[PDB]
RNA sequence: GGAGCCUCGGUUGGCCUCGGAUAGCCGGUCCCCCGCGGGGUCCGGUGCGGAGUGCCCUUCGUCCUGGGAAACGGGGCGCGGC
RNA sequence: CCCCGGAGCCCCGCGGACGCUACGCCGCGACGAGUAGGAGGGCCGCUGCGGUGAGCCUUGAAGCCUAGGGCGCGGGCCCGGG
RNA sequence: CCGCGGCGGUGCGCCGCGACCGGCUCCGGGACGGCUGGGAAGGCCCGGCGGGGAAGGUGGCUCGGCCGAGUGUUACAGCCCCCCCGGCAGCAGCACUCGCCGAAUCCCGGGGCCGAGGGAGCGAGACCCGUCGCCGCGCUCUCCCCCCUCCCGGCGCGCCGG
């Protein structure tokens, strides 16, 4: 099962050719000269009195309706989310530095820790500076400040992952109809694994951003725009 | 005259409206070349059996 | 059908024109061959230069 | 804790002297005057934002008498830094000469 | 939130012109010291002008007929108001959002008031061109306060002569206070010329 | 101090010389005249204006404790007089 | 080198739509100002007759009215309530 | 009933994302051709040959402290310029953007916008489905080796064995 004999020149041109390919595959030497009614099909059981008995798995319908809609017609190249290649802002890069525009978490300002599988990213205002946890976020509603700690050498847990970072609660029937079910539960609780996963994260980058000097009173601060300061003109 | 706008094209001029602009009479049907065999079926008894035949 | 443009579309170029290929595979390594040889030019410039 | 929009100024909408298009608003946004500064602005979410008498849903909040009109900064218009918008919904003519927040938050930063 | 500006130096339909279009996008405007506006071209040439205006009036009853206003304010304000689409509502209310005095009264006579130098003589017009004040203009066609204008200005200006003395004072001050503390504001001062100020 | 219809716009402030433009701004007067200032001369600084609206002021998480530099500043819709 | 009442099927000539009111259904192109005027189609509309709906109707017909719900490019139409 | 397993149509209402294709409008990079086989330029300097403005000059006068500044004359070169002979690699339509025309002599990457409009499965003991053309490749049914090393296994973070 060896990799690609050719090399990627461009999306969708190879390097080498057709001749050069055959000669590094080398088709010269890989030359392969190479000159129901009674029995049943898929069925099959047991049982006592007549004889055995022969079932039928995946047994014809017991319902057909009225009218059903007639399948489509092929299309090519559309992935399901999962498979999609993922982008990333060059700005964005791991442990720099972000204003995070949407949220509850509004304006408060941020480390960027990894992009998860999804394409979001992970981030981490370290909750004793901010009060921002592990927490996911879009590229798309972060500004990418120009501004990094080196956070290089810090093993963020591997079983922190997007599954993790997911919400979770409430299934279908109980009781439903009257003035009661899940309008109650009321509260996410945090949970010790994920007070736990924050305690190790931040220690790791906490004495990091602190050897910037006032990096801390920084991330502490909220951004806004205030007169005479206009996004197009200001760098960050 | 004074109803047209004309004169001597590019290699690449007749390239780029061939390719982007290129659609076939067939059956007096404006018909676009999306392959050889609709530019072969037509004018392949003139040997011209391809886009790029066209072109030339 | 739908009109795929040829000269976006590399898949269709090729389809209408497979030569397309090799056209498009000589003129990107024409053009990497020549920029560093550009690259070899600046260089030996720069060391002429200094000395 | 403070303003996370850029402001700008409904100027009127796409038209021509005789034949206004009303679903294209056109965006005087604050501070940029030259098709130059507003490579920043294409693509930014906006919004109309006014209140009405009856209550209304809030997203992530108690019912209230705002309400919004979204929309999207297209293009630059014309030179001197006008832009054009496109809104979900075409912008009520009562608002001509009145706020819209251009917002940050499709960022390419 | 609000533009004043001095109307002085101006030029009368070059400042109007601006005017209108920031009266139009909602901004509210104040145009003060409006008899200091001065209008291209030689004095007479303008008299003219104007008299021509006041001749317009409606044959069956003047009563009704163009209303020819003398302070150079009102003046002003008739300009800017050709240039909006004033019988709209949208128009009767771009109007209404302007602000216009002969004069620098109360609320704006400590105010900083802007100079749009796009309608300003200094750069509008060559030097050796000939101009008109709007004041005499206004005076000469029946303008009724012109020397009352005038002694309430030389009042104001004695009054803000004082306070520039005492904000002169202030700054002079200032200027020795971060001598008298320039080793205890030191690595302050070097961080606010890094990134580019105080230079 | 409590509720409760309705009408909306807003989403830091800027508390000011006069004016000039083939010129201006600031200092300081050693020296002179006028009513701490005003006017003068002389000298010293700036002048694509940093005593700059290309500007200035203001900060935008809350608290805890326990050091340093800065330190008598702030408040009680604190209270009376000029 | 064998038979589809079984090759398992991208083609199947052994039998053939979910589709086929053949005045039906489906696909490709192109095009679309209009008086006078002409022609076509109207499951547009009015009144009466032969047929036909084992139609509807005092458990409420026709008409009338309706800030009720819809359909149709439109002529118009259908439902709810009174 | 729990499986939200497989397929099919759906979303109560308001939202957002993602990647794919179509049509646009921009941005950033690079690589080439042709010319008066570009014109000018730069850089190194050498040997000559003249001509001009006008000069470290001189001179009348003037203005300032022999020196500096301002006019005036004859004009060589000790400020330059211009022509002519002869010769060097650094040029390159040159980021020292001084003046073109282009691209089988042409490619790559990125952003904003609008749009998705179709539906080659209605079998009774064996798919509720692929896919046509094109790209190549990629792989394998051929052996080799090298590297890195993710999972796992072993040995001392290092080394060895998908
Ligand atoms: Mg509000
Ligand atoms: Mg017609
Ligand atoms: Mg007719």
């Amino acid at each position: 099962p060896h990799c690609s004999r050719n090399p990627v020149l461009v999306r969708g041109i190879g390097r080498y050719s057709r001749s050069a390919m055959y000669s590094r595959k080398a088709l010269y030497k890989r030359k392969y000269a190479a000159p129901v009614l009674a029995t049943v099909t898929k069925p099959v059981g047991g049982d006592k009195n007549g004889g055995t008995r022969v079932v039928k798995l995946r047994k014809m319908p017991r319902y057909y309706p009225t009218e059903d809609v007639p399948r489509k017609l092929l299309s090519h190249g559309r992935k399901p989310f999962s498979q999609h290649v993922r982008k990333l802002r060059a700005s964005i890069t791991p442990g720099t530095i972000l204003i995070i525009l949407t949220g509850r978490h509004r304006g408060k300002r941020v480390v960027f820790l990894k992009q998860l599988s999804s394409g979001l990213l992970l981030v981490t205002g370290p909750l004793s500076l901010n009060r921002v946890p592990l927490r996911r976020t879009h590229q798309k509603f972060v500004i990418a400040t120009s501004t990094k700690i080196d956070i290089s050498g810090v093993k963020i847990p591997k079983h922190l992952t997007d599954a993790y970072f997911k919400k979770k609660q409430l299934r279908k029937p109980r009781h439903q109809e009257g003035e009661i079910f899940d309008t109650e539960k009321e509260k996410y609780e945090i949970t010790e694994q994920r007070k736990v996963d924050q305690k190790a994260v931040d220690s790791q980058i906490l004495p990091k951003i602190k050897a910037v000097p006032q990096l801390q009173g920084y991330l502490r601060s909220v951004f806004a725009l205030t007169n005479g300061v206009y996004p197009h003109k200001l760098v960050f | 005259e004074p109803y047209i706008a004309w004169g001597y094209p590019n290699l690449k001029s007749v390239n780029e409206l061939i390719y982007k602009r290129g659609y076939g009479k067939i059956n007096k049907k404006r018909i676009a070349l999306t392959d050889n065999a609709l530019i072969a079926r037509s004018l392949g008894k003139y040997g011209i059996i391809c886009m790029e035949d066209l072109i030339h | 059908v739908l009109k795929k443009n040829p000269l976006k579309n590399l898949r269709i170029m090729l389809k209408l024109n497979p030569y397309a290929k090799t056209m498009r595979r000589n003129t990107i390594l024409r053009q990497a061959r020549n920029h560093k040889l550009r690259v070899e030019r600046a260089a030996a410039a720069l060391a002429a230069k200094k000395s | 804790s403070g303003r996370l929009w850029c402001k700008a100024i409904f100027a009127g909408y796409k038209r021509g002297l005789r034949n206004q298009r009303e679903h294209t608003a056109l965006l005087k946004i604050e501070g940029v005057y030259a098709r130059d500064e507003t490579e920043f602005y294409l693509g930014k979410r906006c919004a109309y934002v006014y209140k009405a008498k009856n209550n209304t849903v809030t997203p992530g909040g108690k019912p209230n008498k705002t309400r919004v009109i979204w929309g999207k900064v297209t293009r630059a218009h014309g030179n001197s830094g006008m832009v054009r918008a496109k809104f979900r919904s075409n912008l009520p003519a009562k608002a001509i000469g009145h706020r819209i927040r251009v917002m940050l938050y499709p960022s390419r930063i | 939130q609000v533009l004043v500006l001095d109307g002085r130096g101006h030029l009368l339909g070059r400042l109007a012109a601006i005017v209108a279009k920031q009266v139009l996008l909602g901004r509210k405007v104040v145009v003060v010291r409006c008899e200091g506006i001065n209008i291209s071209g030689n004095f007479y040439r303008n008299k003219l002008k104007y008299l021509a205006f006041l001749r317009k009036r409606m044959n069956t009853n003047p009563s009704r007929g163009p209303y020819h206003f003398r302070a150079p304010s009102r003046i002003f304000w008739r300009t800017v108001r050709g240039m909006l689409p004033h019988k709209t509502k949208r128009g009767q209310a771009a109007l209404d959002r302007l602000k216009v005095f002969d004069g620098i009264p109360p609320p704006y006579d400590k105010k900083k008031r802007m100079v749009v130098p796009a309608a300003l003589k200094v750069v509008r017009l060559k030097p050796t061109r000939k101009f008109a004040y709007l004041g005499r203009l206004a005076h000469e066609v029946g303008w009724k306060y012109q020397a009352v204008t005038a002694t309430l200005e030389e009042k104001r200006k004695e009054k803000a002569k004082i306070h520039y003395r005492k904000k002169k004072q202030l700054m002079r001050l200032r200027k020795q206070a971060e001598k008298n503390v320039e080793k205890k504001i030191d690595r302050f001062t070097e961080v606010l010329k890094t990134h580019g100020f105080l230079v």
